[PDB]
């Protein structure tokens, strides 16, 4: 029967950071998710800056003088100075620049690993400190030069928007490392989505190679 | 072109002298731009850069003025030793230096009394004086500064001299006030200022287009940091002041590096302490951009101290800038007497016994570029040129510590495998022919080293292997000059490590040149252009040695 279902992205403490809703038959609808980047590191990991914000916080940091919204005391420059000497997180909106340009990059990028449900294989790879993955070859999708693929992992993930489109919504100050993350036949095959499941993505840096660990999940209720 | 020429103050005096000329514009104005702009707390890791380039261009004098019998200033020291064209380039290089030393200190020295006295004069100078030009030249001409150095001219072709008394009790007081300085900001500073994040990414005045960084102690980066130390490499000059003079002295070629190196190493401690205390007190990106040291007492509560600073650096900025003003003629005068200047710049008067041509040229000259260009423009051209020049004279005694004492074909086995005890005229070209391929590829590494920057980061194999070949070809050809044998003349002063610290400072003194921006390589060559033409039409023709 029809049932308002929800999916859920939640950041590595299952907490909900994002979500999408809609009244359907049940493991018939699966919408491409568009959690952004930031949302997953809210109270996540100390690099990405957002370690004490909760779910559904604010964009912090400055406006850029440069925004829709045009200058303001305080605004900061950072936005249009040359991003190269930035750290790529989320603290801040030209941290964010630096997130996308990293994020976007051909020769860097982001790439996604496995968690519980990898087998047993992948589970040689790492647990959640390494963000599953402590070894090459762990990460099944995510947007980089070799463009890895698997055949039964559950997701794909890639940058949602284009450099040039998040630019403009970085200046904004608003979130604008959105990811776009597409069920595959495999994903849509499993039936475990309630008790939800978990990925680590990490950057393609010069680098320790930042990364945080998110999940996703499936509530249903009566419509 | 290579014609060589045949040639009491205490060590206190010295490092008196040379803390009093070097200390002024670098930390009284300059730090805090430096603190907002380049580097944030870090700039007290960019004076340490700084620093020790200045010291490693030290040492050298201290070989370089040892060679001489007659003190004298680098040129003096090049026309000895190298020959002519080097030392009309050392030459022009230290006119360069003195002349826009003059025009940036007399800057920092007119803002600051005009901030002092509310800015007034600057209101008038924005209200009937616009440039019009806010990429190139100033958006504010100083008049101030154009008056200053023309009542400063005229004091200096009337016979006023160096009064050392004077010198010695404004560099007590504004020892003083630095002292104070660093006193306040660790009494009312607090180490959270070198912690800042996006939460404190607010200046509480209504300014905007404000660079907040990563934050914390280092929010541009080592990039920041290189920049930052590169600009602060002016705030260490100056000590040349004490070579300059040429007043007898008790032990010259003895005290003379002795007090270098220890007004070197004052004002580095000056330096980082005044800058830990002002990036403590008021954030980085808070600091005001016409004021920074009166801006972050004010912002701890203690404005009244505005005053005390403005005493200090009124003083050291004083100090600071007659030790520009007082050699910039001499040098040309010199230039002038030896022919490769212009022999009227050589005319002594009768009256004043003072070379009146040369100081109301430089003086003009000072003048005209203190009107037209920002404080920061002329500190970067003087910073460029002083680093050249330190480079020259790094070079010149790398060569001359192998030369034999003056009056191609070459075997593999005698170039890597020297058997001579002592140098011969083979053992001279060699080193001379590794110094100028060391000094090519070192300018090669500098190059891929920032303009490739991003591209060694990027691993991309063209970069690299640049990078690698020229490091590994500069370390062969270092160890080419250390196989050769050393000239047994014996020196009063010696580099600890000739072979490995000249070329460490030369590389350094390139990479720091690097660092400036565009505006200032473009001015910089073309003022080498004009000397240039100035040497090849004039100075081979006319010069006294012909
Ligand atoms: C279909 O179901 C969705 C989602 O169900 C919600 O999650 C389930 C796990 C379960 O807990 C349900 O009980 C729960 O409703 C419904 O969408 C949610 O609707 C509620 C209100 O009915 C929203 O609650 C919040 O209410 C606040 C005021 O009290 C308001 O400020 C909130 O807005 C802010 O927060 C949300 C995230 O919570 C954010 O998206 C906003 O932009 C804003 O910052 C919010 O309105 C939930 O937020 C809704 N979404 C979620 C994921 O819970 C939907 O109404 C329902 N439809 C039908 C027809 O039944
Ligand atoms: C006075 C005697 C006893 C000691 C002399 C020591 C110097 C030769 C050393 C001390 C610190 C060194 C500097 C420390 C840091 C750097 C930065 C380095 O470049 C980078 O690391 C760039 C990195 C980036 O791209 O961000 C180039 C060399 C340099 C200038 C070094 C050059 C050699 C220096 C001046
Ligand atoms: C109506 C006009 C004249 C108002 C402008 C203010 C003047 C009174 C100022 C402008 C330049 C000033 C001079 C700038 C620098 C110095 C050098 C200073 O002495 C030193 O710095 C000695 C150090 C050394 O000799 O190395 C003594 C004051 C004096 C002459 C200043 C005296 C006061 C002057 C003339
Ligand atoms: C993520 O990508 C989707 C796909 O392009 C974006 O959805 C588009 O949004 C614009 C403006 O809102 C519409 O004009 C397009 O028709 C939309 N396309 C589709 C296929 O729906 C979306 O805006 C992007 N950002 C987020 C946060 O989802
Ligand atoms: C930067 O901002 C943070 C948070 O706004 C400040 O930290 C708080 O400061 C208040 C003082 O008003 C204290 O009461 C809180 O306990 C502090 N909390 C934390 C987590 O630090 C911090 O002091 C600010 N730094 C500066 C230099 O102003
Ligand atoms: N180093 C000097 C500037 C150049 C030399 C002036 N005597 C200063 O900081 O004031």
């Amino acid at each position: 029967q029809v049932y308002n279902i929800t999916w859920e992205v939640t950041n590595g403490d299952r907490e909900t950071v994002w979500a999408i809703s809609g009244n359907h038959p049940l493991w018939t609808w699966w919408p491409v998710l568009t959690p952004d980047l930031c949302m997953l590191a809210l109270s996540g990991p100390p690099h990405w800056g957002l370690e004490y914000q909760a779910p559904y916080s604010s964009p912090p940091g400055p406006p850029c003088c440069s925004g829709s919204s045009g200058s303001s005391a305080g605004c900061s420059r950072d936005c249009d100075e040359p991003l190269t000497s930035l750290t790529p997180r989320c603290n801040t909106a030209w941290n964010r620049l630096k997130l996308d340009q990293v994020t976007h990059k051909s020769s860097e990028g982001f790439y996604v690993c496995p968690g519980s449900h990898r087998p047993r294989e992948a589970k040689s790879c790492g647990g959640p400190d390494s963000f599953y993955c402590a070894s090459w070859g762990c990460e099944t999708t995510g947007r980089v030069y070799w463009k890895p693929s698997s055949s039964w992992d559950y997701i794909t993930v890639d940058n949602n928007l284009t450099t040039s489109q998040a630019v403009q919504v970085c200046k904004d100050n608003k979130w604008c490392n959105p990811l776009a993350i597409q069920f595959t036949n495999a994903g849509k095959q499993v039936t475990s989505w309630t008790t939800g499941h978990y990925w680590g993505l990490r950057l393609y840096v010069s680098g320790r190679d930042p990364g945080l660990t998110f999940g996703i999940r499936l509530r249903y209720q009566n419509l | 072109m290579l014609r060589r020429k045949v040639v009491c103050l205490n060590t206190y005096d010295l490092v008196a002298l040379g803390v009093g000329s070097t200390l002024g514009a670098g930390v009284y104005v300059l730090a805090g731009a430096v603190a907002r702009e380049n580097a944030g707390p870090a700039i007290v890791i960019s004076f340490l850069i700084a620093a020790l380039a200045s010291v490693l261009a030290g040492l050298c004098y201290g070989e370089f003025g040892a060679r001489v019998p007659k003190t004298g200033s680098a040129y003096l020291y090049s026309y000895v030793t190298v020959g002519e064209l080097w030392a009309f380039i050392t030459g022009w290089n230290l006119i360069l230096s003195y002349i826009i030393g003059t025009s940036s200190v007399a800057r920092a020295w007119s803002a600051t009394f005009d901030e002092l006295i509310g800015k007034p004069i600057g209101e008038f100078s924005r209200q009937h004086m616009a440039l019009n030009a806010p990429g190139v030249l100033a958006q504010t001409p100083d008049i101030f500064a154009v008056i200053i150095i023309i009542i400063l001219t005229g004091l200096l072709t009337l016979g006023v001299k160096e009064s050392a008394m004077v010198n010695k009790i404004f560099t007590c007081i504004n020892v003083l006030v630095l002292c104070f300085i660093v006193v306040s900001g660790f009494v009312k500073g607090s180490i959270k200022n070198w912690q800042l994040t996006e939460k404190n990414f607010s200046c509480n005045n209504n300014d905007t287009n404000v660079k907040y960084g990563e934050g914390g102690f280092m929010p541009f980066g080592f990039s920041g940091v290189l920049s930052g130390a590169a600009t602060c490499f002016y705030a260490f000059v100056g000590f040349d002041c004490i070579a300059t003079t040429g007043e007898e002295v008790k032990n010259p070629q003895k005290a003379i590096p002795v007090g270098i190196v220890a007004s070197l190493l004052i004002c580095f401690i000056a330096y980082f302490g005044v800058s830990a205390a002002l990036t403590l007190m008021m954030p980085y990106f808070c600091l005001d951009i016409d004021s920074p040291l009166p801006g972050a007492f004010k912002h701890q509560g203690w404005e009244e101290a505005k005053y005390a600073v403005a005493i200090g650096s009124l003083c050291a900025l004083s100090t600071s800038l007659l030790g520009s003003m007082f050699p910039m003629p001499r040098v040309i005068y010199a230039m002038a007497e030896d022919g490769l200047l212009f022999k009227f710049l050589a005319k002594i008067n009768n009256r004043t016994k003072t070379p009146v041509i040369a100081t109301v040229t430089s003086g003009a000259i000072a003048a005209v570029m203190a009107f037209l260009f920002e404080l920061k423009d002329l500190v970067d051209l003087m910073s460029i040129g002083t680093l050249l020049a330190y480079s020259l004279v790094a070079a010149c005694v790398l060569v001359l510590r192998y030369q034999p004492e003056q009056p191609e074909k070459f075997s593999l086995k005698s170039i890597l495998s020297p058997k001579n005890v002592e140098p011969s005229k083979f053992s001279g070209l060699i080193v001379n022919i590794s110094a100028g391929l060391l000094a090519a590829l070192i300018i090669t590494v500098c190059i891929v080293a920032v303009l490739g920057r991003e591209a060694l980061a990027e691993g991309t194999l063209w970069a690299v292997f640049v990078m690698t070949g020229s490091v590994l070809l500069c370390m062969l050809v270092t160890g080419i000059i250390w196989r050769q044998p050393e000239s047994k003349t014996k020196l009063s002063f010696k580099v600890p490590f000739v072979p490995v610290l000249p070329v460490l400072s030369i590389f350094v003194n390139i990479y720091l040149m690097m660092q400036l921006d565009q505006g200032t390589w473009v001015r910089f060559a073309v003022w080498m252009l004009i000397g240039f033409t100035i040497y090849f039409g004039y100075g081979i023709w006319h010069s006294e040695e012909a």
